């Protein structure tokens, strides 16, 4: 009976009707309910045959089961849309979500739950306007659908339809007595979603419907969101609201041109100056009632600029391409206060542009400022460290000096970021810790790239001491990957991935310099990984003793100089001499090996399995475990 | 036969030893140009170190090649 259940589920999903009727033909009432209502997993969806028929738009299959076999309309199933997972959605929810009007009309006629809510409080009317089908939206509302019902994020049907490019469902929802003042979890209203997306027609319907613009949970006016979204047309759509005052209008015009100054998709030099020209001109209109901008103090990251407080100052930089990009960052940050989640992106793009123009000092300053502004906000600053390593490797690859305090500043940020990432591994449960573990491993790799960059710089003694102090701090915070690898283990491992983006041409693993610099800073050289391998076990696994012999020799003498126990044995009972796989590496180990009766006695004890616990010194049990 | 053995900084060592010359003193001539004494240049013959007489035919009798030598001290 279970074998036929897969074919019945397949028959409903594939749209075949004659075979489905034949399979269900001559079946008792017990077999009808079991076959129609049994969930099956296919493509990550635990959906009933009726639900998958509505999701796949098989109205005839739905009509056959609903009208004849009397299958329930309240079954709950999990579906997989374009990047979204919805669980507990009935067949009406899937039919409306899939945009199949010929299936929606059949379920409501049989008595489907029009006001059904999924796990994340999702309405079939919300799904219909999410898909953009007006016919399903109009039919569902006329069939007693609650428009005001929102999700767990307090997003109503109008708000989600306001984000997507579906104006027809928005116009019908607005005229169907829908609240335009409903706020999301972060205070975002329907106009907030439209401002970010940039729907001209949708916004015009909202202001006519008494939109009553309000700030969101971040205190961000959606008029300034469009300015922040490089939505030029949307900015000059709400200025005529007759209640936006004067100061707010200045803040919107300043932000829009500044956003145009620093954005990859919406870069233009003519609208950069023009939008800032009118905003400062409107300031210099009353004369005796001047509205002087509260200019932030100049930041060394932004050169020595203090914005433009006069009309003639901005005119002097009308044709200045470097200033217009730089000025846009200052005014945008001054408006935003650097607390927004998107303030750093124009800064990082301007730094990327400067780096792509072989201008390194300015890009380094801007990227450092962006990294500080993101780390103060507790963001996932791992790709930022990765691009820091990439730009430093490109700077040293083009044979130019690197500012050591700038290296110290990013190093000081990396060591503090790792502690935050170390907390993210422990604090976060087994839901996103797999991605957090990858991010923390990437952070360790970026730290290794930074130290490898430091091994090539001139490293003035004060700056070198600062770098060594930062590395000492990180080492004493015991940075360990999921494999048990410390900084030394990865620094002596050729299998540690080096970034291909402008970095693998500079950072080479294993590197004897970084290991040396990791031993002068005091790394625990006898550290054990998950496999029990130390740094000496890992380095002798290197399979390239001819291509780079010195990077295998000058590291080994660097490894066994602080007390790397050459005879210490891994979890799988392998001496590093045993894990040689190379005559050169084993002869180097033999030359560097010094015998000790401690080692011979411990090896003889473990080779005969004499009970030593609670008979030998406590520090000697670990030594026995070494061999 | 002249040698082109690599060193700690990609240098060269002129052994000037034929394939029938034993490596007991052949490494001394190579290290004579570099500076190392005879019983200190623990050279690696592309996988192993020569011991006792160690006629050069053991190391494939290669001409010149690149023999990375170890700087092992106190071996005198």
């Amino acid at each position: 009976m279970e074998g036929l259940a897969g074919y019945v589920y397949k028959a409903a999903s594939e749209g075949k009707v004659l075979t489905l009727a034949a399979l269900l033909l001559n079946r008792s009432e017990s077999d009808i309910r079991y076959l129609l209502g049994y969930v099956s997993q296919q493509g990550g969806q635990r959906s009933t045959p009726l639900i998958i028929a509505a999701r796949n738009g098989h109205a005839k299959v739905v009509r056959l089961l609903l009208e004849h076999y009397r299958v329930q309309t309240q079954q709950t199933g999990t579906v997989r849309f374009d990047g979204y997972v919805i669980d507990g959605a009935t067949a009406l929810w899937c039919a409306a979500g899939a945009g199949h009007f010929e299936v929606v009309k059949l379920l409501v006629s049989h008595g489907a739950n029009v006001n059904h809510t999924t796990v994340t409080n999702s309405t079939p009317l919300r799904a219909a306007c999410f898909d953009g089908r007006l016919d399903i939206v109009k039919y569902l509302v006329e069939n007693n659908a609650n428009i005001s019902i929102a999700n767990k994020y307090d997003n109503t049907c109008l708000m989600i339809a306001a984000y997507k490019g579906h104006t027809d469902v928005v116009r019908y929802l607005l005229e169907q007595r829908a609240d335009p003042n409903a706020k999301a979890h972060c205070g975002a209203t329907a106009l907030h979603f439209a401002a970010e997306a940039g729907h001209i027609d949708i916004v015009k319907e909202l202001i006519k419907w008494r939109a009553a613009i309000v700030v969101n949970g971040h205190g961000m006016t959606p008029l300034k969101v469009a300015a922040e979204s490089c939505k030029a047309d949307v900015v000059e759509l709400l200025l005529s609201h007759a209640d936006c005052d004067r100061r707010s209008r200045i803040e919107a015009l300043e932000l829009l041109g500044a956003s145009f100054a620093n954005d990859r998709e919406n870069y233009d030099i003519i609208k950069t100056y023009h939008y800032l020209y009118l905003a400062m001109l409107e300031r210099f209109q009353d004369g005796d009632n001047i509205l002087e901008k509260e200019v932030l103090p100049p930041i060394h990251a932004y050169g020595n600029r203090t914005e433009c407080r006069n009309p003639q100052e901005l005119e002097s930089i009308r044709q200045d391409r470097d200033a217009l990009h730089m000025e846009g960052l200052i005014v945008r940050e001054r408006i935003l206060g650097a607390d927004n989640i998107d303030v750093s992106h124009p800064i990082i793009y301007r730094g990327a542009v400067y780096a792509d123009n072989m201008e390194f000092e300015q890009c380094i300053k801007l990227w450092l400022h962006a990294l500080h502004l993101r780390q103060k906000g507790n963001r996932n600053t791992h790709k930022d460290l990765l691009r820091f390593a990439q730009v430093f490797s490109q700077m040293i690859h083009l044979n130019e000096t690197v500012k050591a305090p700038d290296i110290e500043c990013v190093l000081r940020c990396s060591v503090l970021e790792i502690e935050q990432s170390m907390n993210r591994v422990k604090n976060i449960s087994d839901a996103d810790v797999h991605n957090a573990m990858d991010n923390y491993e990437c952070n360790l790799y970026t730290f290794l790239y930074l130290v490898c960059i430091s091994t090539k710089t001139q490293c003035s003694e004060e700056d070198q001491c600062k770098i060594n102090k930062q590395i000492y701090n990180l080492i004493h915070l015991d940075p360990r990957t999921r494999e048990g690898f410390t900084l030394l283990h990865l620094a002596v491992n050729s299998n540690t991935p080096v970034d291909d983006f402008h970095t693998n041409d500079v950072c080479s693993f294993p590197n004897a310099l970084v290991t040396k610099l990791l031993l002068d800073c005091g790394a625990e050289v006898n550290a054990v990984d998950n496999e029990g391998n130390s740094a000496l076990h890992i380095i002798v696994q290197y399979n390239r003793p001819i291509s780079d012999f010195l990077t295998l020799h000058s590291i080994i003498i660097s490894l066994v100089e602080a007390g790397a126990h050459t005879d210490m044995t891994n979890k799988q009972n392998k001496t590093p001499l045993d894990k040689s796989t190379t005559g050169v590496s084993e002869i180097l180990l033999k030359t560097q090996m010094k015998m000790s009766l401690k080692c011979l006695a411990a090896r003889a004890v473990r080779a005969n399995d004499i009970n030593y616990q609670d008979q030998i010194p406590r520090t000697l049990e670990e030594f026995v475990g070494f061999h | 036969m002249l040698i082109k053995v690599k060193t700690l900084t990609g240098k060269e060592i002129e052994i000037d030893i034929e394939p029938t010359d034993k490596v007991e003193r052949i490494k001394e001539r190579v290290e004579e140009k570099e500076g190392i004494p005879p019983q200190q240049q623990r050279l690696i013959y592309s996988g192993k170190q020569m011991n006792d007489e160690k006629t050069a035919a053991d190391y494939k009798i290669l001409g010149g090649s690149v023999l990375h030598l170890v700087l092992a001290l106190r071996g005198g």
